[PDB]
């Protein structure tokens, strides 16, 4: 996955150059000195690509050429099990309802409704995480 | 024709406005030339490259022209570079501020109207000197520990006040009187929210901000002169609330002698309406009229 | 003090002329007249943060105050100088009276609150809903002076309680019940908002029945 | 109570009191005053319509002279089910019942305009005596409270 | 819906004991009569005070108040009744005011709670206000203690 | 109904006559319209009742026409 | 549905299914008849998850 | 936008107030940039992107479904400010400060818009 990491490094270099140039260009020319709200975002924008880019670099150097990373790869090269993909689940709609309940409580500033929403979110998230791991009932 | 290529821009009443309009016409000409070429290319291939009803074989499968791609990348870079230079040249002239202005205007914006004050008048020829600074009422807002650098959000010391002030009313459009052919300094200070000081004939506007110094905003702009007399309307351009659309104002331009006379009645306690009538001018705004209080025709 | 009147008009010119006019006559269909309202009305409306308003609706709701205590006094004096009206009570030092307005007989205040105040609000003063869009706000954040001025002035839809209909002693006793009932902790546990059966049933269904059903599925079996 | 004791836009519950009832210091007087407080049909709302809004007042037939100028007296008992309807809004002149949200237009003789109420609140005629105290100008012309099969 | 053209905060009138009136171009605010009372009627011959504030809507010219008449007696105006261009004309001194006054000599009995017609003319209007009787910051008058019954 | 429409057709009550739902729909709109006879002075609620009644009537008519023409069964 | 996606050598994407009863000639099972009882839909409920291990 | 466009046809407020018009473009912009334009970017992406790269599904099928419901309930909350008596947000989709402040925007419509 050499190309995947190269995309983020290209963005990392431009974001780093823009953050450094704009900081040094506002410290001596913008009224009031460095533009802080504005610079902080640019500096940490580089970090977003830096974290993803660095991780992709480390991952690429560990694994060899994948079937999708091979210029001339055959379809039969990728035969086998891919992994686990959830066939169906009604938990995600419950999580959204739980999160929306807390948001309405936060919007109207209802401490009881916020607490219920937080408890609903934890309960709904627990169901999503444990959906494919609950064992058979022991009776 | 400059009247059609301006796309509705006013002619302008200040040298900065005239320069800004010149840049607008040239940029529009450049934009139309580029647009015509692209539209012509799109129309040419849409009328002459249509599937002929006798062409069996599929067309040549070409998708890479390296000499062409480089050529059509440098050319757009050259056009923007040329425009950028003129952009920098014009904006430097428009934002230039003379260290010794002759008329200083305090523009105060609130919800939802305008207040105009004469901070200082000092004509270049020395025929009229005036000092409208009123320090006995600006420091009455001191409020002090304080949540922000020792002061409450209701500090309001950034606001400026003057002895002669034109206060807007829901039933009276505020009128700002300025001399013709004289440099005018505008100081913009809001009270609660952001407003917009826009005069379409000025071909320039700046947002009125509360606490501009704390926000690192240059709330002061100047015009070299006003080249003609008359009445010009001004509107609030930044959204500020319920009556954002019903807080317009008018700028009145008179001769320097008429402007000097008008200040005399204002100093003599006369209101804005009667002072304007004393210099043979309409007492109320003529470009704009106060909006009806009736929330609508169904009220 | 001429400085106080001039300062108040200076705030009025930049904050209130849009809906009340320059001479306090009121802009039709935008705002009523402030002549005769008095200092008490301005003090309450500004300290509670209600004014300046921002749009026309069923009720302008409460919000953080736009002016500090010094500016409220100047604003109230300017309006008081035009038409007179009721004035906010003050202590010996000349500040706004807060502690001295607490009555010593809460039992009388409770009955008075139930007769005259607990109709729009509830018993514990949590609030209530009015005809269409309008609603009575919570009384747990109002200081005694704000309650006194609200009784004196009669905000948007609130029958004005004059000093003759409700004497200052009765008003002092009424705010004593309001201030006491706000900070008395609930004796049977969590207050559940102090609204009555409506939160009790909701809490029941979401706690007792959820626990009872959840326990049942633990003890019981599926299929 | 005197007419000047209430400002414009105000509301205050009044009760039927007589000289023979007494001040309640004695045992007999207190018992007499108990039924006044415990009277189901006793409470009456006394509202003072603003003089600027007096031109919008619509009088009911047989009750045109039931007001003492800008002072109006309406029963506090809701005509629907008997709850005290004392949520009087001074500007909208709307009397709201907190039990089942019935709204009455105080300007239009307390005519119901919302909720399950279908009959207007009874109006009590009022006047002043020689001493300037507000007194009743007779009895209600219609029964007070919830309707029944034998009403009207 | 409640924020439409018909609002409940824009149609709201003043929460005072006065009357808002429009005499063509001059706005009358807080129009009320001050009259202490002891008996059910204020007997004729008792001097009362009529208080209001006149606001000039127009900001160009001035106006002057003349010939205030009513069917309650004779109204006497003392002082400079000229209202400035964009100012106020406060007549009388209401309670809570730390000099134009209107003096009324009653010819017929009046009482609190009723409406009495008044005529206001400045130069271009004849309007009726129906001025009521309003009590200011005066305390509640004592009531005699009832007997045992 | 049969198995392909309701798989558990023989395991319980799975069929409701279309006449009941069509008549109930007309009565649903009739009840919405008659409620305009009240003490309310406003007409915003009246238009909401009219719109809902019209929507219900349109749905009932659409279903009846489709059932009559044989497009749906 | 086990939720496991397997790519066939010719590129077909199929999901591994766990039959609830007997199977016909090839992989596909013979359809069972509904008996009014709940039918498992999660492979973890059938014991495919195993046990974490005896201990504290 | 049609209500706004039909109001800006003739000078004067025929059927809309200033507050209603202010709520109109705020909600119009919010709905038509964030509730229509942004989701349909992932609307087409959930359609063909797994097909384009020859994939059988998305990386996180459960998380993909969570995004739809979270978005749908989030969009409904902001629109739900209209049913409030004060109205929905009336300060514009750029929600400039301090207009969006409690002092200048005290209604619950703006609060529901934020959440
Ligand atoms: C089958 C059912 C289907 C429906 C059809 C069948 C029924 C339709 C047929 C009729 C029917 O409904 O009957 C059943 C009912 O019967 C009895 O009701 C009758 C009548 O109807 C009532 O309206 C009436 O109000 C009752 O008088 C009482 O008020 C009178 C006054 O009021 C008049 O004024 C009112 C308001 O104004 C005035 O207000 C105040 C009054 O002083 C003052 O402030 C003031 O004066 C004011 O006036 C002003 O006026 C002018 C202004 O302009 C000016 O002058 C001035 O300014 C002044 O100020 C209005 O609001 C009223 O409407 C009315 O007009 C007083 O005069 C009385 O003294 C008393 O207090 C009266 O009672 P009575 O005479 O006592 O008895 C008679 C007898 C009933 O006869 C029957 O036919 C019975 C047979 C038929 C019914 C079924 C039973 C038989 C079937 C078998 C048993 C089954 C096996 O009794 C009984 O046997 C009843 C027994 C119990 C029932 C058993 C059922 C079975 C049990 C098991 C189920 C009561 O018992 C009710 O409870 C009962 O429901
Ligand atoms: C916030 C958003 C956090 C979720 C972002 C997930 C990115 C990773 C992608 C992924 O793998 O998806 C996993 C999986 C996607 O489903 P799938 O399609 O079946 O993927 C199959 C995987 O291959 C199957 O993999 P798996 O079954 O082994 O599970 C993998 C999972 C392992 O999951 C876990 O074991 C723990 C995760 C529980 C979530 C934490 C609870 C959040 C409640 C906060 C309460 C405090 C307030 O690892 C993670 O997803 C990394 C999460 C690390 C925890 C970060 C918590 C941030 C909360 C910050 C508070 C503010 O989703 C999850 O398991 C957890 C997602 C949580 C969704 C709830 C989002 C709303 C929360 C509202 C919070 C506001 C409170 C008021
Ligand atoms: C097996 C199951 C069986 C057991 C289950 C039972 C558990 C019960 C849980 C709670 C138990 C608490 C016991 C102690 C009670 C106590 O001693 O309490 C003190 C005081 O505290 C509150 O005073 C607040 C301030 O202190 C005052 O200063 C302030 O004035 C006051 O304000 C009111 O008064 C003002 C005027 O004065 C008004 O202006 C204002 O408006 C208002 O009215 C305030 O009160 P208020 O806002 O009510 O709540 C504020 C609450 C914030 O909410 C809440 O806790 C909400 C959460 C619980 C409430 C009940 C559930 C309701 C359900 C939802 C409604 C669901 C709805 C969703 C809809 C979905 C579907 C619909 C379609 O903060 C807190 O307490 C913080 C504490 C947090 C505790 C968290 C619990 C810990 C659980 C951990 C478990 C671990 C176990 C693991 C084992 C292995 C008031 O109560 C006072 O009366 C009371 O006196
Ligand atoms: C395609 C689907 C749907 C299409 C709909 C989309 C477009 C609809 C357009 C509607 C117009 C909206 C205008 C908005 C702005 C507005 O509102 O400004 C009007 C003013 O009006 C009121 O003043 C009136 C006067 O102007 C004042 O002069 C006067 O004083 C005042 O009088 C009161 O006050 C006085 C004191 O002053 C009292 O004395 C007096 O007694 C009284 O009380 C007046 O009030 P009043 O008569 O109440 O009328 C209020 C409004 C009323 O608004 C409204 O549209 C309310 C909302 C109605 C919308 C319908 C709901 C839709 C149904 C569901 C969604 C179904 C779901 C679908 C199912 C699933 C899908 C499967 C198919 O009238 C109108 O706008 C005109 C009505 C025309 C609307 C037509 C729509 C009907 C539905 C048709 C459906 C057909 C479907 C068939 C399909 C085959 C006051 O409010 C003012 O402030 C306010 O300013
Ligand atoms: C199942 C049923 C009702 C069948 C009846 C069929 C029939 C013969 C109908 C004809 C008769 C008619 C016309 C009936 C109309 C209905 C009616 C008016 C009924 C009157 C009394 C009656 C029979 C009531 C039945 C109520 C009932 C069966 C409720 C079921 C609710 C269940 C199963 C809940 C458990 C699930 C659960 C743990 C959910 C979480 C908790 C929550 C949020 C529950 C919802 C909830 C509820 C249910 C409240 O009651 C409530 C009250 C006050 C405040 C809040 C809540 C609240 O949030
Ligand atoms: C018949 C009738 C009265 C209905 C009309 C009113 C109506 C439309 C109801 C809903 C009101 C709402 C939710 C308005 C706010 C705007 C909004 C976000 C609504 C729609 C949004 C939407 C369509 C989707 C967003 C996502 C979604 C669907 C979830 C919403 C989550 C929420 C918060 C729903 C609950 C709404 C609701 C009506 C429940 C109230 C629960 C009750 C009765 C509790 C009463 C109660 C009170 C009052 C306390 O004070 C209290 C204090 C301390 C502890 C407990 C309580 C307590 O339980
Ligand atoms: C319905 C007619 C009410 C009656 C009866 C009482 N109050 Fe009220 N109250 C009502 C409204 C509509 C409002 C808000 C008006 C507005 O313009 O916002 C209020 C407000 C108050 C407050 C202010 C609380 C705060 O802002 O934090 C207080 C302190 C208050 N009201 C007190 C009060 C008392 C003491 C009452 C009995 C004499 C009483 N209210 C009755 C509506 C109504
Ligand atoms: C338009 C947005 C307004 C601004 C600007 C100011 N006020 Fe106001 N006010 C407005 C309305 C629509 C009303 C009546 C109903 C209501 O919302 O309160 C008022 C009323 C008052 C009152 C009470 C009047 C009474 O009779 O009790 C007072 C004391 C008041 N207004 C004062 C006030 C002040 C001090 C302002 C500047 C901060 C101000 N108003 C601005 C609408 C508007
Ligand atoms: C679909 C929503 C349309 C809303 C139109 C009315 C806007 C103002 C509402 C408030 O008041
Ligand atoms: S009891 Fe008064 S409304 Fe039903
Ligand atoms: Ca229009
Ligand atoms: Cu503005
Ligand atoms: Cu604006």
């Amino acid at each position: 996955m050499h190309i995947e990491a190269r995309l983020f490094e290209i963005l990392t270099a431009f974001f780093a150059l823009a953050a450094v140039v704009y900081a040094v260009l506002t410290a001596m020319f913008a009224t009031g000195g460095v533009e802080w709200a504005g610079t902080t975002a640019l500096v940490l924008t580089t970090g977003l690509t830096l974290i993803t880019g660095t991780f992709f670099r480390f991952v690429a150097r560990r694994l060899d050429t994948r079937p999708e990373d091979y210029e001339d790869a055959e379809i039969s090269d990728g035969a086998g099990e891919l992994g686990f993909f959830a066939p169906h689940s009604w938990w995600p709609i419950l999580i959204s309802l739980s999160f929306s309940t807390a948001a309405v409580g936060a919007a109207l500033w209802l401490p009881w409704l916020i607490a219920a929403g937080v408890a609903f979110v934890i309960t709904s998230v627990c169901g999503l995480v444990f959906e494919y791991y609950w064992g058979p009932e022991k009776h | 024709w400059s009247d059609a290529l301006a796309l509705g821009w006013p002619t302008g009443i200040t040298p900065e406005a005239k320069l800004n309009r010149e840049l607008w016409i040239g940029s529009v000409i450049a934009s139309f030339a580029v647009g015509a070429i692209v539209w012509g290319l799109i129309f040419w291939t849409s009328a002459f490259h249509r599937k002929k009803a006798t062409d069996t074989e599929l067309p040549r499968q070409f998708g890479y022209n390296m000499p062409l791609e480089l050529t059509l990348t440098v050319i757009p870079f050259l056009i923007i570079s040329v425009l950028f230079y003129f952009t920098v040249v014009v904006q430097e002239r428009m934002m230039h501020k003379d260290p010794n202005p002759e008329v200083v205007i305090d523009v105060t914006a609130f919800q939802w109207n305008w207040k105009f004050g004469y901070q200082k008048i000092a004509f270049a020829d020395g025929s009229f000197d005036y000092d409208g600074a009123d320090p006995e009422r600006k420091e009455a807002m001191t409020s002090r520990v304080g949540p922000i650098r020792g002061m409450t959000p209701e500090d309001r010391t950034y606001l400026n006040f003057d002895k002669i002030e034109t206060l807007g009313t829901s039933s009276e459009i505020p009128v700002l009187v300025l001399p013709a052919g004289k440099r005018i300094e505008f100081v913009l200070n809001s009270a609660d929210v952001i407003h917009g000081f826009w005069v379409p004939e000025f071909l320039f506007k700046r947002d009125v901000l509360p606490e501009p110094k704390a926000n690192n905003s240059d709330n002061v702009f100047q015009v070299s002169e006003i080249q003609q007399t008359g009445a010009f309307v001004g509107r609030c351009t930044e959204m500020c609330g319920t009556f954002h659309a019903m807080m317009n104002f008018e700028v009145r331009v008179v001769e320097p002698n008429d402007f000097k006379a008008y200040i005399d009645q204002r100093n003599a306690g006369k209101t804005n309406a009667e002072a304007l009538a004393a210099i043979n001018q309409p007492p109320l705004a003529i470009t704009t009229e106060p909006f009806e209080s009736r929330r609508g025709e169904l009220v | 003090q001429s400085a106080l009147l001039r300062t108040g008009k200076q705030l009025f010119e930049t904050s209130c002329v849009s809906c009340h006019g320059a001479n306090l006559q009121g802009v039709p269909d935008r705002g009523p007249s402030l002549i005769g309202t008095g200092e008490a009305a301005v003090y309450f409306q500004v300290s509670t943060g209600r004014m300046p308003a921002m749009r026309g609706e069923a009720q302008a709701p409460s919000k953080p105050p736009h002016f500090d205590e010094s500016q409220i006094d100047a604003l109230g004096a300017y309006v008081q100088a035009n038409g007179g009206g009721p004035t906010v009570p003050r202590d010996d030092h000349g500040a706004v009276a807060q502690e001295s307005l607490i009555g010593g007989d809460v039992a009388r205040g409770g009955d008075l609150f139930r007769l005259n105040c607990a109709s729009c609000h509830n018993f514990t003063g949590k609030g209530g809903a009015l005809s269409s869009g309008k609603y009575a706000p919570d009384l747990g954040d109002a200081n005694p002076a704000q309650i006194y001025t609200a009784m004196l002035t009669g905000p948007q839809n609130m029958p004005k309680f004059s000093d003759r209909q409700l004497t200052p002693d009765e008003k002092r006793d009424i705010v004593a019940y309001v201030r006491e009932s706000a900070e008395t902790p609930s004796y049977g546990g969590y207050g559940l908002g102090g609204f009555g059966p409506a939160p009790e049933g909701m809490a029941m269904w979401i706690i007792g029945m959820v626990a009872a059903i959840g326990v049942a599925m633990w003890i019981g079996s599926r299929a | 109570m005197r007419p000047e004791d209430i400002d414009a836009g105000g509301m205050e519950t009044v009760f039927p009191w007589r000289e023979s009832d007494g001040d309640g210091t004695t045992v007999e007087s207190e018992h007499k005053l108990t039924e006044i407080a415990m009277g189901v049909r006793n409470p009456v709302m006394l509202i003072r319509i603003k003089p600027a809004d007096m031109h919008r007042v619509i009088k009911r037939k047989g009750q045109e002279s039931f007001n003492f100028g800008e002072l109006f007296a309406y029963t506090k008992v809701c005509s629907h089910l008997g709850c005290p309807s004392s949520l009087y809004e001074q500007q909208t002149y709307r009397i709201l019942c907190p039990c089942h949200q019935s709204q009455f237009d105080a300007l239009e003789f307390a005519k119901p305009i919302f909720g399950p109420a279908a009959r207007a609140l009874a109006q009590l005629p009022i006047t002043i005596d020689e001493d300037g105290y507000l007194v009743a100008n007779g009895d209600f012309v219609e029964p007070v409270g919830p309707a029944f099969w034998e009403r009207k | 819906c409640s924020a439409g053209q018909i609002s409940q905060t824009t149609t709201q009138e003043p929460a005072v004991n006065g009357v808002n009136a429009q005499a063509g171009q001059v706005s009358l605010r807080n129009v009320h009569l001050r009259a202490p009372q002891q008996t059910d009627y204020v007997e004729p011959g008792t001097t009362v005070e009529l208080l209001f504030v006149a606001a000039n809507d127009s900001t160009e010219g001035s106006n002057k108040l003349k010939s205030i008449t009513s069917d309650v007696g004779e109204v006497t105006l003392t002082g400079d009744s000229t209202v400035p261009a964009d100012g106020v004309l406060i007549v009388g001194e209401p309670d809570g005011q730390i000099a134009v006054t209107a003096e009324v000599e009653l010819t017929k009995p009046i009482t609190n709670g009723l409406l009495y017609d008044f005529t206001f003319t400045f130069e271009d209007g004849e309007t009726t206000v129906a001025v009521p009787i309003s009590a200011g910051e005066q305390p509640r008058r004592p009531v005699p203690p009832a007997g045992p019954g | 109904v049969d198995v392909e429409d309701v798989p558990s057709a023989e395991w319980g009550w799975s069929h409701m006559p279309i006449g009941v739902m069509h008549i109930g729909g007309l009565l649903s709109a009739a009840f919405l319209l008659v409620m305009m006879r009240g003490n309310h002075v406003g007409h915003v609620e009246d238009w909401f009742l009219i719109g809902f009644a019209a929507v219900i009537v349109a749905l009932v008519g659409r279903n009846w026409w489709l059932r009559r023409r044989g497009w749906i069964r | 549905e086990t939720g496991i996606i397997k790519r066939l050598p010719h590129g077909a994407y199929v999901e591994l299914h766990q039959p609830l009863g007997p199977v016909d000639e090839h992989g596909h099972p013979i359809p069972l008849e509904y008996a009014g009882a709940p039918l498992p839909k999660r492979m973890n409920k059938l014991g495919s998850g195993g046990a974490p291990g005896t201990g504290s | 936008a049609l209500f706004m466009r039909t109001e800006l046809a003739m000078p004067g407020l025929q059927f809309l107030s200033n507050e209603q018009f202010n709520q109109l473009f705020t909600m119009h912009g919010t709905v038509m940039l964030l509730f229509y334009a942004t989701p349909i970017v992932f609307g087409f992406a959930n359609l063909v992107l797994p097909l384009q790269i020859g994939a059988p599904d998305v990386a996180f099928p459960r998380l993909n479904a969570l995004s739809f419901w979270l978005f749908l309930f989030g969009a409904l909350i902001a629109i739900a400010g209209f049913i409030t008596p004060g109205g929905a947000a009336d300060f514009g989709w750029t929600a400039y400060s301090p207009l969006t402040d409690a002092i200048h925007s005290p209604g619950a419509g703006g609060d529901l818009w934020i959440m």
